């Protein structure tokens, strides 16, 4: 069994940019793909943007392009997001996830089988 | 890009059958024969209850099942309880290399 | 399950390309005046998928990178469509261990696929050499490669 | 319905191996003291059949290629395994579009992966350089191929 | 439907060598397999060789290597197959067969759907 | 490399069902999940029957099924008609890249 391990949670204020990293215990990114998935309090699940660590061309949503980095390592089992210029609606539990998908190509067909457990992230004063 | 639309607000009494469609524009959200569903309880992560259209993970009750009918993905729940008072989303692949969330719904129980 | 059609291209993915009579020109204008092997029945194959196709039997203003049609260069009145790739691009003689070499040697920069089409039937298959160093042609030349990002 | 084993090869087949933190050397015997990147902890994928290992985790005596073991040479007492390649590898920064080339960047010749097995659970991938293009080390590399015939 | 046409029957003395080629109408190679199968009068079948045009990488039987040679032209659909220092014994008809599988790899799961119509190949005097 | 061992001779009178076995030695025949059978009738050129496994040809008759048990793999035809007296050999793959083609069996009509 893999476990996905988040960092801790953080507090920042307007304006500035955060760095949540995944861990992976248990094994090795492989050729698996890692997804980071957002929840603002009382809203629904939003999609930020994915990477394949093989691949490493990391892809983002419409939203958050020219805003969020996705960078994944090797060397350490360790998978990275970034966002930048943090309003007061960025303030969400943000989830580390993997693309139970061992074919990185076939990306189509996938599902997000371990889920981290979720850093959350308040941007106030 | 237009997410995947849901039905907010589904309920039903202990022992009944209850379902939520998926609904989307475009093909850009790709084949409805594709699409994973998630079940989040209050206060935990979302966890995956079927996959791939109709497959389920190990471990998850045999009460959950998933059709899907043309522009439109369906998560069937046999047999309400207390334990399925939970939110339930869908998601799917884009053209553009994404993955787009449903809109998310709430389970009661009359 | 229904097969990704090799008309939808993501990054990271394998092209294998085919190029049966391939013949040498001097230059070509898609890549900035420098020798290019082309062939009139190239065969693309996306190698993870198995999916393949004749190069002209393409419509390639309908082929899609990462969800976003392939960048397009308009030179002398001939319009060209741009593969980008990962790396370089590897090809060699079919069935011998001779393999070519591109323009690009000595520099780090990655290679690309370029496909001049006519809006019908008729696509001509470009990759980048230094020199003859294949054979004048006709050669069946056998290329490899890895879909790089799209264009910015 | 079972997969095919990435222990066993065939003419023809495409490698995919990654050289997470990748380390230059000068020179190494199996390819002629040359300079070459080596990787402690590479992967190795067979594309068209999606099966993976990790270099290390393979016993190297069992790789077959066309049915056949792969081709051994002792070099001053450490045993290197050869995979032939059909043209030459190609290799880049991994997630960048910064490329790197081979040794024999103007020769003809084809080129071929080289593991050193301890025997145990310790193998090192070997991948062909001309200099340090791609940076002294450590480095993410990513190498493309495709499998030739067997040695003979 | 694709055809495999062979040529002609011959009659070659022993010690001589034969080249017996097959002509694909319908379609093109593409990505199959081109397979020699050869039955002596009254005999079984028996697989000579194969080759994977794309591959271009022949593979022979044991009995007959160093003796035959498989070629495929993509430009002109046909494949080809040469016997040489031809015996009493090679006297057979001589099939062309496709590999009937899409992928060139996976090639294991194969199967031979359409054959030729058979060349007689007769090595007296 | 040893071919595959198959029962020469086989016979059956009209109506009944006929087993012929393809039986080979050592990895290196591939699977048997993963054998072809073919049939040649008197003067013409061999044709396809059952490929990979199980699996029948447009326009094959439904009356010959594949099966598969360890290292032997089975053609079975079901109601023996004038038709079905011919010869039928078995295909595998090797691990070298060949392929090996049975001993044959001539099927008869009581």
């Amino acid at each position: 069994q893999v476990q996905l391990v988040q960092s801790g949670a953080e507090v920042k204020k307007p304006g500035s940019s955060v760095k949540v990293s995944c861990k992976t215990s248990g094994g090795t990114f492989s050729t698996y793909g890692i997804s980071w998935v957002r929840q603002a309090p009382g809203q629904g699940l939003e999609w930020l943007g994915g990477i394949i660590p093989i691949f490493a061309t990391p892809n983002y949503a419409q939203n958050f392009q020219g805003r969020l980095t996705i960078t994944a390592d090797e060397s350490t089992s360790t998978a990275y997001m970034e966002l930048t210029s943090l309003r007061s609606d960025d303030t969400a539990v943000y989830y580390c996830a993997r693309e139970a998908q061992p074919n990185p190509w076939f990306r189509e067909n996938n599902r997000f089988d371990p889920w981290g457990q979720g850093t959350l992230v308040t941007v106030s004063s | 890009q237009s997410a995947l639309t849901q039905p907010a607000s589904v309920s039903g009494s202990p022992g009944q059958s209850i379902t939520i469609s998926c609904t989307g524009t475009s093909s850009d959200v790709g084949s409805y024969d594709l699409v994973s569903w998630y079940q989040q309880q209050p206060g935990k992560a979302p966890k995956l209850i079927i996959y791939e259209g109709n497959k389920r993970p190990s471990g998850v009750s045999h009460r959950f099942s998933g059709s899907n009918s043309g522009n439109t993905a369906s998560l069937t729940i046999s047999g309400l309880q207390a334990e399925d008072e939970a939110d339930y989303y869908c998601c799917s692949f884009a053209i553009s290399v994404t993955f787009v969330f449903g809109t998310g719904t709430k389970v009661t129980v009359l | 399950a229904p097969a990704r059609p090799i008309t939808n291209w993501r990054s990271g993915d394998v092209v294998w390309v085919t190029l049966p009579s391939a013949e040498y020109a001097q230059s070509q204008s898609a890549m900035g005046s420098h020798p290019a092997y082309w062939s009139e029945e190239a065969t693309i194959i996306n190698v993870a998928t198995g999916q393949r196709a004749a190069v002209s039997s393409i419509k390639w203003d309908q082929v899609t990178l990462n969800g976003k049609a392939l960048h397009k260069e308009t030179h002398s009145g001939l319009v060209y469509y741009q593969l980008p790739l990962m790396g370089k691009i590897n090809f060699w003689q079919q069935g011998t261990t001779k393999a070519g070499y591109t323009y690009n040697y000595n520099t780090t920069d990655s290679d690309s696929l370029w496909v001049w089409w006519d809006g019908g039937s008729k696509a001509y298959l470009y990759i980048s050499t230094y020199t003859t160093m294949l054979g004048a042609g006709p050669v069946n030349i056998t290329g490899l490669g890895a879909v790089g990002p799209n264009p910015v």
